RNA sequence: GCUUUACUGCAGGCUGUCGCUGAGGACUCUCACUCCGGGAGGAGGACACCGAUAGCCGGGCA
RNA sequence: ACUCGUACGGUCACUGAAUCCUGCCCAGUGCAGGUAUCUGAACACCUCGUACAAGAGGACGAAGGACCUGUCAACGGCGGG
RNA sequence: GCACGGAGGCGAAGAACCAUGGAUUUCCGAAUGAGAAUCUCUAACAAUUGCUUCGCGCAAUGAGGAACCCCGAGAACUGAAACAUCUCAGUAUCGGGAGGAACAGAAAACGCAAUGUGAUGUCGUUAGUAACCGCGAGUGAACGCGAUACAGCCCAAACC
């Protein structure tokens, strides 16, 4: 039959209805007084967490990250700029809020590397995402077949190179077909046209 | 808190855990929320235990409604490690299950009733 | 076009900032747990560089020594009280509700606890007109009828130093000295004397504003000069 | 102007480099100090 | 470089609408959120703030 | 920032000591206030249409404007017959 | 040592010279106990983390590198015979970061439509073709074929 996890996963399909909504309205209050990068002891979304790589092991860390809601906090051009490049309000970044979160976090925990991330709500002026990090210098993980690879040197500061899962999704590398002409194998080797 | 729709007095609570200990030595108990949840669906459960100090709550919110549409009686426990320890574990447990008790099928039944009256 | 002078101020550079390090203290009321027991003695009378008005030094029972806004008629040796059951004597600070109607009051709280806000400058005063369990209507020096929470504290009497404005500065030298002890740029070059580039009223073959002086509230900073959202001008009529 | 123990060493080195190439190196190379710093005409660092 | 009722824009201000956002064309309330308070609590209250959109103005700027 | 500030203030402008005075014009332009009716975007609401959508139309209508008032120590004006 | 003087010394105890491994290796410097124009003042992983015997106990990050690489931020002169879309150009420049290479990668793919191909780069071609564009100036792929090199895997959950 259905696992206990499948309940949590279903509840989160509509975070505005039922018990979860009654929960969000509560926590969020306590969440708004909390700092930007806070280390929590256990995943809010246990299912998603596990389904992303989570494990109750030594060297596996989770954390919530709050970011201001909005569009390009872009300063207006000071020198001569033609009508088209005269934007400040409308234009938005080419990097999604979730990815910004992953970085603020990886930085906060220098030595740790980023496994994955996931949304955990949002109100009228901020969005929250939890982050799974791993300590690639801890024998538990160096010995764990299922996470071992994250220790590889060429995995260091991966979130910053866009190597996340949320990264490749942002880079337009989902479909192996139509549309990916300008994105595979990388944006820079395609002249940045996506 | 949100799934907790009633308060369980300390003594009644003590009685539940006492029974859980002899049950783990005579009958059968299930540790952890996954195993416990599966019982309520398989029907092989008689009495379920749910800690009140669970964070994040989601891990448990489903128990109350799921057990009620399957008839299976339940109970709220304050501590986590008390349920965890009581089930013969060194850790703690969000929820445990009474899959066919032992030497207390009477006590268990009565307890499940006192709760039925506790609303 | 360069930024107008009003925009430079917003940065808060040295030229515009107020000489805080030179100032004495923020005159706020005294926070009392309750009882009204709090009472002190007027030790001295000083001059506050920040308001050009006087100020009274006071020493309470519990050891506290803090300078307070000195109303008119307070002298060295006198006694003041702070609280709900305080006496209705000039200077004694207490909530509006306890104060009898028709009595001149100063240093009025805009919200209870803030420590005063209204009626603070040279020789001014508010006026307590009405009472209620809910409201307390005060007449601020500008004539406005301010509706207040009767729980807001306020000092009895008029602010000292009255009549300062009465005598003219007589000379640029004297104004200069007043301004130096304030966060204001002085002197002032009329925008019509500046160049085209430096201010909307600038340039031209003569000194005159090309645009009509009155201007809309909605106008962006950089253009918001002259008669702002004037409901009218002149005196005639 | 006052100086530090450090600066005082730098000045000193700067003065030693300001000496001429030994008459003996002349004969050894069978045949000029390109870093001759006068006090007035030239300016050191700092 | 400067100007304006030159062309096209842009900040910015005003305004409707969307979300934040809840309870019973006008109204009550409190739980979010705001502010004051050292605190207890006080004031405001689904408004304000903020994100999006839409119309008006818009040499302050390009 | 102003602000350790609170209308006897601080901001924004014009005129430029004292003395005697400072006329008439609100039409236009500007700012401010009101406005029955008229104009006025988008969402939601309606009909139409499309098994959905594009799209046609209806109703309601904010600020703004029309319209009226105020105002020149507000831009400015103070003639011909 | 360059560097061919003078004095002197070293080498058959096999010096010089070369190769490899080792020793020493002042102060500043990411510079890390704290302060400072290379020095100073009275025990130090400063700062941020992880594991934690919760004791800096065990560890991690920091900064450099010709260019290459990856993710972000992103011009204008100029072309259009002016000029606003467009062009220059995702160029220059800026921010963050990895390795010896990076990135990508084992189809919710292709759609010579098929009874067909079978991870991803890259080279040649398709092709200046299709597509875009005040339809102006100009911008401009893919499937496929021919080659190079080939390689395939693991969780999550069900059930324990
Ligand atoms: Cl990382
Ligand atoms: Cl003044
Ligand atoms: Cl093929
Ligand atoms: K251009
Ligand atoms: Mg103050
Ligand atoms: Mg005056
Ligand atoms: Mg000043
Ligand atoms: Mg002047
Ligand atoms: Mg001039
Ligand atoms: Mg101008
Ligand atoms: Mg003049
Ligand atoms: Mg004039
Ligand atoms: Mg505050
Ligand atoms: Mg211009
Ligand atoms: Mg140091
Ligand atoms: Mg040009
Ligand atoms: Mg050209
Ligand atoms: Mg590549
Ligand atoms: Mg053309
Ligand atoms: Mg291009
Ligand atoms: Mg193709
Ligand atoms: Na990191
Ligand atoms: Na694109
Ligand atoms: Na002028
Ligand atoms: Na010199
Ligand atoms: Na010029
Ligand atoms: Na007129
Ligand atoms: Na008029
Ligand atoms: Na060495
Ligand atoms: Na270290
Ligand atoms: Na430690
Ligand atoms: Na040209
Ligand atoms: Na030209
Ligand atoms: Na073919
Ligand atoms: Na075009």
């Amino acid at each position: 039959a259905r696992s206990a996890y499948s309940y949590i996963r279903d509840a989160w399909e509509n975070p505005g209805d039922g018990q979860l909504a009654e929960l969000q309205w509560q926590r969020q209050q306590e969440w708004r007084n909390e700092g930007a990068v806070e280390r929590i002891e256990r995943p809010t979304r246990l299912d998603k967490a596990r389904s992303q790589g989570y494990k109750a092991k030594q060297g596996v860390i989770v954390a919530r990250v709050s970011v201001r809601k909005g569009s390009a906090r872009k300063r207006r051009h000071k020198a001569g700029r033609r009508s088209k490049r005269q934007g400040v309000t409308r234009i938005t970044r080419r990097k999604d809020i979730q990815r910004v979160a992953e970085e603020r976090a990886s930085r906060t925990f220098p030595n740790l590397r980023v496994l994955n991330s996931y949304s955990v709500g949002q109100d009228g002026r901020q969005k929250w995402h939890e982050v799974i990090l791993i300590d690639p210098n801890h024998p538990a993980i160096q010995n764990d077949d299922d996470l071992s690879w994250i220790c590889a040197d060429d995995q260091a500061d991966r979130v910053f190179r866009g190597l996340t899962g949320a990264g490749r999704r942002n880079r337009g590398l989902s479909g192996k077909g139509k549309g990916s002409e300008k994105t595979r194998p990388s944006l820079r080797s395609n002249g940045g046209k996506a | 808190p949100v799934y907790v729709d009633f308060d369980v007095p300390a003594d009644l609570e003590d009685d539940a855990l006492e029974a859980l200990e002899v049950a783990r030595d005579t009958g059968a108990v299930k540790k952890g929320t996954n195993e416990t949840t599966k019982s309520i669906e398989r029907g092989s459960a008689e009495l379920v235990f749910v800690a009140e100090d669970v964070q994040p709550e989601e891990i448990v919110m489903h128990i109350p409604e799921l057990a009620d549409e399957k008839g299976v009686p339940f109970i709220f426990v304050e501590q986590q490690d008390d349920l965890g320890h009581a089930a013969g574990l060194e850790v703690g447990s969000a929820a445990a299950a009474v899959t066919d008790a032992g030497e207390a099928d009477a006590d268990v039944e009565d307890i499940a009733d006192k709760v039925e009256e506790l609303r | 076009g360069r930024r107008i002078q009003g925009q430079r101020r917003g940065r808060g550079t040295s030229t515009f900032r107020a000489p805080s390090h030179r100032y004495k203290a923020d005159l706020e009321h005294r926070k009392v747990e309750d009882g009204d027991v709090i009472a002190g003695t007027v030790v001295d009378i000083e001059h506050d560089p920040a308001r050009s008005a006087p100020v009274a030094a006071v020493e309470f029972e519990d050891g506290d020594r803090r300078l307070i806004l000195a109303p008119e008629g307070v002298g060295v040796g006198d006694e003041l009280q702070v609280g709900v059951s305080a006496e209705i004597a000039p200077g004694n600070t207490l909530p509006l509700a306890e104060i009898p109607e028709g009595v001149p009051v100063c240093n009025v709280e805009s919200s209870p606890g803030d420590g005063g806000k209204f009626a603070r400058a040279s020789g001014v005063n508010a006026q307590l007109l009405t009472h209620d369990r809910n409201v307390a209507v005060v007449k601020l020096p500008s004539g406005e009828m301010k509706r207040l929470d009767p729980q807001c504290r306020a000092t009895i009497g008029v602010v000292a130093g009255g009549g300062r404005t009465d005598k003219p500065f007589v000379k640029a030298g004297n104004k200069h000295h007043k301004m130096k002890a304030r966060g204001t740029k002085w002197p002032n070059v009329r925008g019509v004397a500046m160049n085209a580039v430096d201010h909307p009223f600038g340039g031209g073959g003569r000194q005159h504003p090309g645009k009509p002086k009155s201007i809309s509230r909605n106008a962006p900073p950089g253009r918001k000069v002259g008669d702002i959202a004037s409901k009218r001008t002149g005196r005639g009529g | 102007g006052k100086k530090s123990k450090a600066t005082k060493k730098r000045l000193a080195k700067l003065d030693n480099q300001n000496s001429r190439v030994p008459a003996w190196v002349m004969l050894k190379t069978d045949r000029r100090n390109h870093k001759r710093r006068h006090w007035r005409r030239n300016d050191t660092d700092e």
